[PDB]
């Protein structure tokens, strides 16, 4: 076929990693493993921690979110009451 | 054609042979590197290497004789060849060696000189004999955690930790006479070996057994030693096979004949009768591969080993060769299964009757072993002939059809997919 573009992958065989030497893998099949049970008493305390060292980057955004929202929706009630319907006219036009 | 063993205190075998112009003598233990442990592991190596040291060489070189020794993982063994007539003189120099210099050898110059040999040895095996490596390592996570994972020649850490006390420790456990058995092979007769054997008396740690340990078990793993500086890929692929002493050893010696082995630069292995070489010739595969149905003690191993420079297309090959070993439970023909029965005899009987006594040797006794007995090969022909395809069926339904595989390989793998994409192909899709 036509000449291809070059990229940065490639496939099974010549991937475009650099050349591996000294590295060596290690594996179980699935089959002699001890069936799907034991991801509790060994995989449960350490589990949710993944999201011990993230829940800050998502709560104080959410939460200052949160505030300024909450904030404003309890001003826009007041304004419409009959106690803010001076203030109302103040802010308004 | 004999098979001649008799027991008086030590157990004595011997295969006379007329014509033969040599002869060898020895004794054989029934035990190997299945004995040792992960940190002992290549003292029976370093033991080979002492009994063919300059310095004892050397002494029944004089007294024209050579020597020989095979380190293997259930047996060991230690051989002396001579002349027809020299029958005798190997005797002494057994006895000498395994008796007086059970000391002389051990010296701490004799010693240091042999461990610094063995370690260039093994070495060199790690860094240059790739398909021996792997086919090594296939053992070594295929019984991982069990005797048959140790290699024979030892790893260099346990090797270059071993002390003289080691040998010694061994050498007190197994090299015992109710783990022994003394050979005679070439051309020398029964009776004439045994009397110059039960002559000299002395029993030497009579009564005492070595140590046990636990079974031999198989496990479906994997150890990738990827290395892209070497020019090939080498890989060697089984299942569980038989040990010896199986009502299967042959069938299964016979299932490995129909793929056989190949050599894509030989013109004649390219025309062979297996329907393989069909699928791996058109884009050629591979530059070798051979089948093999190896057989211990406690287990074996049956699958095959295969050399390739076509790194862009290793699954095909694994799928091809895969696919073929399927049709062994549903498919294989009459035809197949007869042009193994022939092949199968040419090769067990270019084994069992070589012009050289010392395989004699080293099979006679590893076989007396462990069945205390020797199957003649007129009695193996008998069984190999009697294999209908029906047996072939029943076996690879047991051993081959969706079970578990050990897999081991060097040099350029990264185009080896993955164990479960390999372990799906042990069988077929069917309604």
């Amino acid at each position: 076929g036509p000449p291809s573009g070059k990229t940065y992958m490639g496939w099974w065989g010549h991937m475009g990693g650099p050349k591996q030497k000294g590295i060596t893998s290690y594996a179980v099949s699935p089959y002699a493993q001890k069936p799907l049970q034991g991801i509790f008493h060994n995989a449960v305390f350490n589990s949710f921690r993944r999201f011990k060292s993230q829940f800050l980057y998502v709560l104080i955004p959410a939460g200052i979110y949160w505030y300024w929202w909450k904030n404003g929706n309890e001003y826009n009630e007041f304004l419409y009451s009959k106690a803010g319907r001076e203030e109302l006219e103040r802010v308004n036009v | 054609a004999e098979v001649t063993q008799l027991s008086n205190g030590i157990v004595v075998a011997t295969e006379h042979n007329p014509s033969a112009h040599t002869a060898s003598v020895g004794v054989v233990f029934g035990s190997g590197a299945a004995n040792e442990n992960p940190y002992n592991n290549g003292v029976s190596n370093l033991w080979k290497n002492i009994f063919l040291s300059k310095e004892n060489s050397a002494v029944a070189a004089k007294e024209g004789l050579a020597l020989s020794s095979n380190i293997s993982r259930d047996f060991q063994s230690y051989i002396v060849s001579s002349l027809p007539g020299s029958t005798d003189k190997s005797l002494d120099f057994l006895n000498q060696s395994f008796i007086q210099q059970k000391a002389n050898l051990l010296s701490s110059s004799n010693f240091e000189a042999t461990k610094k040999s063995v370690l260039k040895q093994v070495q060199d095996f790690e860094d240059n004999d790739h398909p021996n490596r792997v086919l090594e390592h296939l053992h070594s996570t295929a019984f991982q955690n069990t005797p048959l994972s140790l290699p024979t020649r030892g790893t260099l850490e346990s090797l270059e930790n071993l002390v003289v006390a080691d040998l010694e420790s061994f050498a007190n456990n197994h090299f015992l006479n109710s783990n022994a058995v003394v050979v005679g092979t070439g051309n020398i007769k029964h009776e004439d070996l045994v009397n110059s054997i039960e002559s000299k008396n002395l029993s030497l740690q009579t009564g005492t057994k070595p140590v046990l340990k636990k079974k031999a078990a198989f496990l479906g793993s994997e150890v990738r030693l990827r290395d892209d500086t070497l020019p090939k890929a080498w890989i060697s692929l089984a299942v569980e096979g038989e040990p010896v002493n199986s009502p299967n050893y042959f069938v299964a010696k016979l299932a490995a004949q129909i793929f056989g082995s190949y050599n894509a630069f030989e013109p004649a292995s390219r025309l062979q009768g297996i329907k393989l070489l069909d699928n791996i010739q058109e884009y050629q595969l591979c530059d070798n591969f051979n089948h093999f149905s190896l057989s211990y003690k406690d287990s074996g191993l049956w699958g095959f080993s295969t050399a390739t420079r076509n790194v862009t297309m290793i699954d095909d090959l694994i799928h091809f060769t895969l696919k073929q070993w399927n049709r062994l439970t549903i498919s294989v023909t009459d035809t197949e299964v007869e042009r193994a029965k022939s092949l199968l005899k040419l090769q067990l009987g270019q084994l069992y009757e070589s012009g050289n006594p010392v395989n004699d040797a080293n099979l006679l006794g590893a076989e007396v072993l462990i069945k205390g007995s020797k199957l003649s090969l007129g009695e193996a022909f008998k069984k190999i002939d009697a294999i209908t395809v029906k047996d072939v069926k029943a076996w690879a339904g047991k051993r081959l059809w969706d079970q578990d595989i050990a897999i081991a390989g060097t040099g350029q793998i990264e185009g080896l997919l993955d164990y479960m994409r390999i372990r799906s192909d042990m069988s077929m899709m069917r309604w």
